[PDB]
Formats: C-alpha cells, structure tokens, sequence
C-alpha cells in the first residue's frame, strides 16, 4: 500500500480488506504513528505500509464480539489493534460489510473504529 | 537570459510544495548575480484565483496547518483569509502564509 | 393528536444524534401552537439506565 | 583507521533515526581515545539538499 494513494479513509479500508482477502497481511503496531494520517478525510496512508510475512497474531479475547460486530458499540482500542483484529476476522472466515468511520474524530493511538461482519 | 517556470503540481497529492518553494528561493538567490548576499524570502508572489484555490486546497499544507494550535492556523483554515490591502475593487485581497513566503491572489 | 417517538438508534455507531436532537427541537417548537416565541432547548429528557 | 559511514535509510518509514544518531554519538565518544571525557553531541553535520 503506497503512500497517499487513497484520498480518504473510506476508500483506503475498501482496498485494505481486499488485499487481506487476497492473502496479504499487515502489521504496523510498532510504527503506527508513522503510517496513519490525521483526520479521516486526509489522503491515506501517510506513508507506505509494508507487507509482513511473519503474520502470527493470537489475541487475548474473542475478536468477533457478535456474529455481525467486530467490537461492542462504543469500545475503544488502539488503531493498529483494529487492523490486526480486522485481519483476524477475515482470516477466520468473516467478511467485512461496512467499516464504521462516519462520525469518528480521532485516528491516532486510540480510535473507536468498528466493522460490520458477514458470513463467508 | 532564459525565463524560469516553476511547476508546483498542486493537483498531485504527493507533491512536495516545500521543494517548489525552495526552488523559487534558490533561483533568486543564485541567478541574481549581483555580487552581494541575497535573501530569497522577499519574492512578491502574485497568484491567480485558481492557483490560490488549488494551493490552499492541497492536502499537505492543510494537514500541516490542521495540527497546530496557533491563531494563524485557526485563520488559514476555517478562517476569513482576505488579509490585505485594496486592489481597486475589493477591500482586501486573499493572502496565504506558508514557508516564509506569501501568496497574494 | 398523534404520539411522537424519536428513535435514537444508539446501537448503530454511524447514527445521527444531532439529527435526532434537531428533530426533537423541531417537534417541540412547531407542534406547540401557542402562537408565541418558543425555545426548543427547554425540555426535560428523563431516561432510564439502559438508554443513558 | 577505517572510515565510518552511517546509513540513515531515510527512504523507508521504519528507520529508527534515534538509533543512527546514537550510533554517531557513540562513534564520536568511543573512537576519540583522547583520554578525556567526550561529549558526542558537540559535532557539525553538514549535508546537501537531498539529504536535508
């Protein structure tokens, strides 16, 4: 994912899950501040996010909260952790139907990002 | 002599406006050939309407200015602009401040 | 008259709380036909634990 | 003595610049061998336009 190729977060996450469903994996929890722009209307990503090869991520909780929700409504978690959990849901068999970013205000370390999941 | 044209490429989101402004400064600092030291900040940039709109619209400048809690940052974004003298028909002319230079519409 | 209900849809993260508050104010202002100037932000919103 | 060249790797977004600056400081401090206490931050860094 090259830098600033998507003019907003809505079109950025539409291709992020497309690559993840295609077998590509990402992990940027250690350099999160260097790849995430500010404000969801900014071009995404700020810097190119490299592909990882060693993607092994086993969370300490149930990533799929419900059968149609990544997190409980109002749950706050690290922005990088959102993408690791979103990838986990896609790997385990859940498809993304919509990512909740319409009224959110923060993107850096903690953000209230949520997704609607679907079968297959 | 040869005329110098500087292409800002304001439409491209990945373009670096800082490099273009530095080119504009160094052209006056180097091609003056006056034998004295030259400050390239004083260059009297006069800008057309579309150029000014594209410049203030650019994501790099907007994002550099959204994350600054200064009155200038509050003014250039979600602000009146229109800080200048009269040209003959309007009380004030648009002026934008960035990188030590002033773009006047 | 017809009972008015505002569905905040708090379970939907992309809901419009501002729109629902504006609809509440609009109902309190327009439907009150007292013929005088009325202020929409003069309501008691008494809710239970779940809604809160 | 072998010349010391520091590769900042400014092209990739995962280059720890603090690590490279600390490497420069440690080279300034350890390799001096003057017998006195060395402050590695008392240096000049002159670069061209591209690096800057």
């Amino acid at each position: 994912i090259k830098a600033k190729t998507y003019p907003d977060f809505k079109e950025f996450v539409k291709d992020f899950v497309a690559n993840v469903k295609a077998g590509k994996r990402y992990d940027f929890r250690k350099y999160q501040e260097a790849v995430l722009p500010l404000t969801y209307s900014s071009p995404w990503p700020e810097s190119d996010i490299p592909e990882v090869t060693d993607f092994n991520y086993t969370p300490d909780y149930t990533v799929p909260f419900s059968e149609e929700l990544l997190y409980s409504v109002g749950a706050q978690m690290r922005t990088a952790d959102f993408f690791m959990d979103l990838q986990y849901a896609i790997i385990n068999g859940k498809d993304v139907d919509t990512v909740y970013c319409e009224w959110l205000a923060r993107v850096k370390p903690f953000s209230m990002l949520n997704a609607k999941l679907k079968d297959s | 002599v040869t005329k110098k044209t500087i292409y800002f490429d304001l439409d491209n989101p990945n373009s670096d406006i800082d490099a273009h402004i530095e080119d504009l400064r160094m052209h006056m600092e180097d091609e003056a050939k006056t034998g004295t030291v030259i400050n390239g900040e004083e260059i009297h940039i006069v800008v057309d309407r579309t150029f000014f709109s594209k410049l203030i619209k650019h994501p790099k400048i907007r994002d550099a200015y959204l994350a600054q809690q200064t009155p200038l940052a509050w003014q250039q974004i979600t602000g009146s602009l229109r800080t200048g003298g009269t040209d003959g028909v309007q009380a004030h002319m648009n002026r934008f401040y960035y990188g030590g230079v002033v773009f006047v519409q």
